């Protein structure tokens, strides 16, 4: 029944008396289900530490990984390009997800194509489907250049991006000169952020590796800036800023922020920004090339040095403030240019806030997750503010990462109970919330249900999530947040105090119970 | 002489004046008692130059007041004439400024 | 149902999403290994709005993901070991689980693997159904195939597992709803108005849908099928098997919902006619109400959808006046900003809304198209100094 | 008892038993309290239609008022100028109070200086107070001016304050040429943005009135901007950076955000920034003087348009998308400067913003309280969103702005349920939430009490606050955030449908009882 | 205790921070009227931490704002008929209250407005103590005359309700906590003790305080004073009316507060002592492991400031000042800087287990040490 005064939505129109009891006659006539008595030993079972001495034996189940594959990383970089289509061969089921994914992430199109690959293409291959996918996709979104990354599928059958590129060209499918760069993305291999570091090799391979006769090293007093894979338009926003602030000129490949952000003007924009390809050829000309997040970077890292002939520095995540300072310091070193009294003064800002919320943050227990930089950055920046990172979960780490994870924590006295776990998933950290329980969790939406679970042991084991990370469905407009640089932190800060702050005033609502310490002034 | 009570703690200015009229002790103007030797006024009646002292009373609790006199407080003396408003304006002045 | 043409932005999904996301997912009491890489699991997990009641990680497993997350080494040499530890760890942690289903991902049929002996090995040993279903991605040209190849599994690893099982009580009113997914509760608003009518729903699969219940569904008197392309390879099955007939329903709108409630009592006695024809006279005045307050908003507005069979939400919006061929177009989520780009007001997700089927659901449907249409932010899509 | 591995505040040490059981002694035997029941039977009283009659039946009391008084006002008003001390001629008391509102506000230092007037004030006047004030803060601080307001003692006994500067610069106190601007800032008239035009008008007097012979309008050809009574920086950068990017040379009259910004890097700043003496004195050569906040800038206008001679136009508080667009549009009007690309971008991403926000934005019920321009910029930008304002309360509201605000209403459908309240505190805020149950509140710290008394009345009765306004003293860092322009708006908007979506999230976070709906994607 | 000099930045209040603001605004069950303009009322609304228990709105109401809201009508043409209209609607409104104060601002004495006769007339008609305070803010040179004039009302109008009333069953372990305001819970950790000691606190004003517990506390035995400069006050005038003896207790660090409950078991007789003896070895363990925990990191810092007892205990040098007990100035010259602002209780063996965490926290918190830019 629906009253058109007040309708309401599922929820609580299921909360109504009749559907409760047509739930309860579906459950105990038909569903066969277990008794509640016994669901709720099962689930407090769960919480404990034999089982979660059970879910750390796992070797060949994975529940809720904490990372995506490839070709998702992949396309995300080809997004950053200017007029540039990701083209996914292989399964279109894939390029599908992968969509789906991006626009509910960051509540925008998401131009990404496949060739369709099907039976007949895992017998004979792709090769057929590959010129036939390119010359449609260059006949109908007109793109200036087509980034092509592989599927499952394409890396089972062990297609040659290559050879079906240059047979595609050859045969006339495509003109021999339009811009076709090419990675294999395996999904079997690392995660998403590897498949955004191999489309960028790929990239800068096909733009830059044949003609380096030419190019000499600070010629055009650039330096050359790789974000990786990243999902915060304030991100990209904010290195440009502090880049032009410092008058640093600079070059930011894979700048997919405009493409991500169109406005809503009655048009359509397919393509908006990005890198243009006159920058990527004159990338070898920069006098160096700055890696954001060095972590999933490595592949890059090894091109640029060994074909740019570029000294990539030693650099951490621009984030937190030691290493925002760091970046800031470095950049200057290397373009020679001062920091200018601007950014002097939002460091100064940056730390006045820390004063000023110190209070709040002192001892607060974390347990994060998300990808390897972002991770590291968040976990210094913790370690910077006095909490306490005691859950550290990298689906998608290494264990050199691990290694430098555990040297950050060794460095502060805030790191003692702190734990860092490489090719966990989120029931492994599920486990460890409800063992080891921290004050909160910050990670992605995946979160949310590791919430729910600890409300349903009670209200004094609930862990609170913090939304910081990829991907976000359940809040909207998060993806315009920055992370990196002072700005970030500021941005970080504000969430993680404004949290704590939420949850307290929470907890002290309740009138003649609590409320005594319902402060006004916090 | 002007007869006033300062408290020690929180430095409350309280006049003993007479109930009549004017502020001054113990006639009208043409307990432990310590006299404040920084303080002196002097007044030209006619026929004479008279000098009018401070004297503090010490302790915590106000006793109450003699027949005839009343503890009021700077703020009370609205409405009063000038001059002995004047005089508490000096012992105020002296005392708590 | 032909090939898509390559590199032209293909809607149409994979074998797996139609048969892991759309038929299989929803089963709330099974556990669903997505087989192979961890990319597969990773963009279905909680995709769809497929509601069910239960506590999830322990009876109920829906939003959950299982996979058994392929490296380097399970491609080079095959994944069957790791699939059977992968079972074996899935019983030791997740005990109250009453079925395991593994649909495989694109990898598995490619590197020669074999999950129909794995599977039948583990489920003799576990006394567990064990279903494998090949719905790797690149089969098919569209999710179609992944939802026949669920069906088939179904019928040949849940559907006969009852066959020589005669201690269920069966009414002559027992009916099952087939191809209902649950979408923001749309099945449970079927539902309770086909419980209203008098009759007793057995069976409700995949939305908030039981092993259980696919076990029973062939000792049910009518196939009340929903979505008609995913499940009439199985409604089929039923009727030449069981001998159960199948009709389909329409709850999309007051004027169809009224419909379909009379074609599926016309199955029945005089009993479940009366009882339609209270539940009938019971409902219209909420749907009347929502009528005469929605209508006039939304009289004369054109639709284009692409979203199934046609004339399935055509009737939903003539109730409410609105013209079908635009004021409003319908289409998924990776069609939705590009036409919100366009500016053009847009309403499978339900955008995060429903049920919008049978009389309740027209009230949410009826609202938010009115909210989507009459919106003011449509009318400032042009700078007035432009 | 405190376990020094787990120290506890007091949340939730006094929830302890040993607490419980002293506390519980301590109310039976002599606190005399009322029965339980019988507290629950006069609050549920309180919460009741006979209850909100007899309430808005007051005609003495007032109960939780939502305005301060004028001199706040215009202590935050000299604030904006260059090197100057607020001093309000009056008791220490006011002082000490303005200090630590703005300080748990802003979380910064706040300058403000008294004469300490006292019972020797109240019966001679306070003009020896203001000698020796002004000498002692001019000595001690060194300001460039001494911007001095009123406490209600000073404007109950008569002080002169012209005559008090004049004969405490006769008597060789302060310098003749030293800038010493006055306001008389009667704390029973009006309110603290009363307080703030008069101070402010009371300073463009002083700097412009005797020299107007030689001014000329739009010789500078620059637009001077009034912000008013405004406790977001985000607002004053925000509306400097639009002019900035309009090419739009600007004067921003009482610019304070540089002074209440001041970083963190082991020196204090007493005055940073502000507005100069010079820039007020060549203020009357703009070619216009915009106010942000009109509806409590009568005096100010009045003042600009009678004696600057500029024809200050007729225009809303920057805030929402159509009152932005107005205030671009007349800024191009004045300047000749076209609108750039880049405001409309912005724009654009505010209109995506809203499209993608839309459909969880669409008829919610908002009360909501605050400033009058505030309020009505809320309301406007609400009515763009679809939402339903229900109850809108201006403690500090006239007729004449009711009317405006009722007028806006009318022109829109999602007013048809909307009622303007003026004169009217937050306890009758609290029966009408009561009452007539909104879905989210919109207003400062002092609402969370009201949603308290919510929560006591039940989970379902529950109306959950927003912190949008002033003053925010539970929260850390608000103050930084953007209400006005498209920035603002952008703000705005993603707090209403994040608090919307933790709502639902909150709700629908019961195991097997309501998370059918805890949706992953939202 | 003399007035400031003027066109100074001061952190000292008013007769009505000192009246309202410390003493009477912290007493729950009766309600207190800020009489005059709004601003007064409004800035010192929930501004202190005086934490109590009740139903705020049905019978507490110390974080409500109640002002008659003056406008220039009342300022040119008196507030009087005003006033008692607001106590009118008061009573209309909120009938369990067990009592109003009138708080003056300001404008009220300077405008000749008679607050005592209204009060008088209306405590009269509605059978309520209605208590009339004078406590202007331009009286007096800070909050001291708002506490001596505060104490003056209590005396005046609540002490003595119950001098002829014997109905009140009595103890010889019966003390009252006075000049304690509950900020954060200080007196409720004080009252802990106090009671685990043997002793009955009858009275606890004004944080957490009834006005019922100020009408019982000249019948008690004992009068422990936590703040001597807010109370001497009363504590005299009850020492000289009722002949109760009154004592300054310090439950600030662990060796003060063992101090004083020693101190006021020797008061009592000897199982009071005993019982003292007993909380104090119960105690030990707890306050020994907060000072092994805290101390070492806390060891030798130097603090420019009753409440040096703790930090001594801490081993903390008290006078380069590595904490200053005007906060955000010191915040911007980058030194560590600690009414308790956001914390608390600080009093008793519970209270000073926060005390050296938040010590410690503060003190050693990484933001102090990131105040040099590294390129500067
Ligand atoms: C008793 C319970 C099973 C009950 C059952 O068999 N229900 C079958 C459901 C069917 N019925 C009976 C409830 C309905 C009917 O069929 C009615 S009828 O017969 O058709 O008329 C068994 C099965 C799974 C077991 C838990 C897990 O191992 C994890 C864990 C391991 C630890 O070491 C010890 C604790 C834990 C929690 C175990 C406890 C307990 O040991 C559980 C709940
Ligand atoms: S199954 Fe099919 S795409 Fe028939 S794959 Fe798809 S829950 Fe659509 S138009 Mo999402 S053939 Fe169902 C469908 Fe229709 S997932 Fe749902 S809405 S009625
Ligand atoms: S009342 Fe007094 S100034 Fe005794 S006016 Fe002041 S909450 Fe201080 S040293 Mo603020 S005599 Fe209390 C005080 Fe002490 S406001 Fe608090 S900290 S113990
Ligand atoms: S068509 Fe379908 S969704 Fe595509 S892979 Fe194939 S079953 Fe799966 Fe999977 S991990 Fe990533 S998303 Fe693919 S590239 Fe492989
Ligand atoms: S010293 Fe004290 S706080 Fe000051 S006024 Fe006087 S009683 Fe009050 Fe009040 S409304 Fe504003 S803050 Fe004043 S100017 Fe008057
Ligand atoms: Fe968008
Ligand atoms: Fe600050």
């Amino acid at each position: 029944s629906q009253q058109v005064d007040k309708i309401k939505a599922s929820y609580p129109l299921f909360l109504d008396q009749d559907y409760k009891d047509m739930l309860a006659k579906k459950r105990d006539g038909f569903e066969e289900k277990y008794p509640q008595d016994k669901i709720d030993e099962v689930f407090q079972w769960t919480t404990t530490k034999e089982y979660q001495e059970l879910n750390f034996q796992r070797e060949a189940l994975t529940v809720n990984p904490a990372k995506a594959c490839q070709p998702l990383g992949a396309v995300l970089c080809a997004l950053g390009f200017e007029k540039t289509m990701p083209y996914v061969h292989g399964s279109q089921g894939c390029v599908a997800y992968f969509r789906s994914y991006f626009n509910r992430h960051f509540r925008e199109p998401v131009s990404c194509v496949s060739d369709s690959m099907t039976e007949d293409a895992a017998v004979f291959g792709g090769q057929q489907n590959m010129k036939d996918g390119l010359q449609n996709c260059k006949a109908t979104y007109k793109p200036d250049m087509i980034a092509v990354s592989t599927t499952c599928m394409a890396e089972v059958i062990g297609d040659d991006l290559n050879a079906f590129i240059n047979n595609s060209k050859k045969e006339g499918f495509i003109p021999d000169e339009f811009p076709v760069p090419f990675a294999h993305t395996p999904s079997f291999v690392g995660s998403h952020v590897t498949g955004w570091d191999n489309m960028f090799e790929g990239i800068a391979r096909y733009f830059t590796l044949k003609s380096m006769d030419d190019k000499v090293v600070g010629s055009n007093k650039k330096i050359n800036i790789v974000p990786g894979f990243e999902t915060y338009l304030g991100n990209f926003r904010v290195i440009k800023r502090m880049l032009s602030e410092m008058g640093v000129g600079y070059s930011l490949l894979s700048d997919p922020e405009e493409v991500l952000d169109t406005p809503a003007d009655g048009q359509f924009r397919m393509y908006a920004g990005g890198t243009t390809q006159e920058e990527m050829k004159d990338a070898p000309n920069a006098l160096n090339t700055v890696l954001l997040q060095p972590w999933h970077l490595e592949k890059t890292k090894k091109f640029v040095e060994g074909t740019w002939k570029h000294e990539v520095p030693k650099l951490n995540i621009p984030m937190g403030l030691d290493w925002t300072d760091e970046f800031l310091m470095k950049v200057s070193e290397i373009s020679g240019q001062p920091i200018p009294a601007s950014l002097t003064k939002e460091r100064g800002r940056l730390v006045d806030m820390m004063t000023d919320s110190h209070t709040w943050l002192h001892g607060k227990r974390f347990a994060l997750w998300g990808d390897p930089d972002f991770v590291m950055g968040l976990v210094k920046f913790l370690l910077e503010l006095g909490c306490e990172p005691v859950h550290i979960l990298c689906h998608n780490g290494n264990k050199r990462w691990k290694k430098a994870v555990d040297a950050i924590l060794a460095a502060s006295p805030y790191g003692k109970n702190a734990t860092v776990y490489i090719g966990k998933d989120l029931w492994h950290l599920r486990s460890l919330v409800f063992t080891d329980k921290p004050d909160f969790m910050i990670g992605n939406s995946y979160g949310k249900f590791i919430q729910r679970d600890t409300l349903h042991k009670g209200k004094e084991f609930e862990v609170p999530l913090i939304r910081i990370g990829f991907p976000i469905f359940d809040r909207h407009h998060l993806h315009r947040s920055t992370t990196l640089g002072y700005e970030g932190a500021m941005q970080i800060l504000t969430t993680l105090v404004n949290s704590i702050l939420e949850r307290l005033d929470e907890e002290t609502r309740g009138m003649q119970a609590t409320d005594y310490n319902h402060d006004l002034v916090r | 002489i002007l007869l006033c009570h300062k408290h020690p703690v929180s430095a409350r200015l309280r006049f003993l004046i007479p109930t009549g009229g004017g502020v001054v002790l113990p006639q009208t103007l043409p307990w432990q008692l310590e006299l404040i030797g920084e303080f002196r006024l002097n007044m030209e009646v006619p026929g004479q130059i008279m000098p009018i002292y401070l004297a503090a009373l010490a302790g915590h609790e106000l006793p109450p007041p003699p027949e005839g006199t009343r503890w009021i407080e700077l703020t009370q003396s609205i409405g009063m004439p000038w001059l002995d408003r004047e005089l508490l304006r000096r012992v105020y002045e002296e005392l708590i400024g | 149902n032909k090939k898509s043409q390559p590199g032209l932005m293909t809607i149409r999904g994979c074998a797996y999403a139609g048969s892991k996301g759309v038929v299989w997912g929803p089963i709330k009491d099974m556990i669903h290994i997505s087989h192979g890489p961890v990319g597969c699991g990773q963009y279905s997990r909680a995709g769809r709005r497929n509601y069910y009641i239960g506590t999830t990680g322990v009876n109920a497993f829906v939003t959950m993901n299982f996979t058994s997350d392929f490296q380097e080494k399970d491609i080079v040499f095959g994944g069957d070991k790791k699939l059977a530890k992968l079972i074996d760890e899935v019983e030791t942690l997740f005990p109250l689980n009453k079925g395991i289903s593994v649909q495989s991902e694109c990898p598995i049929g490619l590197i020669g693997d074999d999950i129909e002996s794995v599977s039948k090995v583990k489920g003799a040993e576990l006394s567990k159904t064990i279903v494998p279903v090949r719905c790797e991605g690149f089969r098919g040209v569209s999710q179609s195939l992944g939802h026949h190849i669920a069906n088939d599994a179904v019928r040949d690893w849940v559907l006969g597992k009852r066959d020589e099982d005669t201690t269920f009580a069966s009414t002559p009113y027992d009916v099952a709803i087939i191809g209902d997914y649950n979408i923001g509760g749309d099945a449970w608003s079927s539902r309770i108005l086909l419980e209203e009518m008098g009759l007793r729903c057995v069976a409700q699969w995949s939305g908030d849908g039981s092993i259980s219940e696919i076990e029973l569904t062939p000792k049910v008197k009518l196939n009340l099928v929903h979505c008609y392309r995913s499940m009439n390879y199985i409604s089929r099955h039923m009727e030449e098997k069981y001998g159960i007939p199948w009709m389909e329903y329409n709850f999309f709108g007051p004027t169809k919902t009224i419909e379909s409630l009379r074609a599926i009592a016309a199955k029945f006695d005089e009993s479940i006619q009366k009882k339609c024809e209270e539940v009938i006279a019971k409902y219209k005045p909420e749907w009347e109400a929502v009528v005469a307050k929605y209508r006039p908003r939304l009289e004369g507005k054109r639709v284009m959808l692409y979203i199934l069979r046609p004339r399935h939400v055509i009737g939903a919006y003539e109730d409410l006046g609105m013209e079908v061929v635009p004021d409003l177009i319908g289409s998924g989520i990776k069609e939705k900003f590009i036409f919100q780009k366009m500016g053009i007001p847009f309403r499978h997700s339900w955008d995060y809304s429903g049920p919008y089927h049978g009389f309740d659901g027209f009230a949410i449907f009826a609202r938010d198209m009115d909210m989507t249409l009459n919106n003011p932010c449509w009318k400032k899509l042009q700078a007035p100094w432009e």
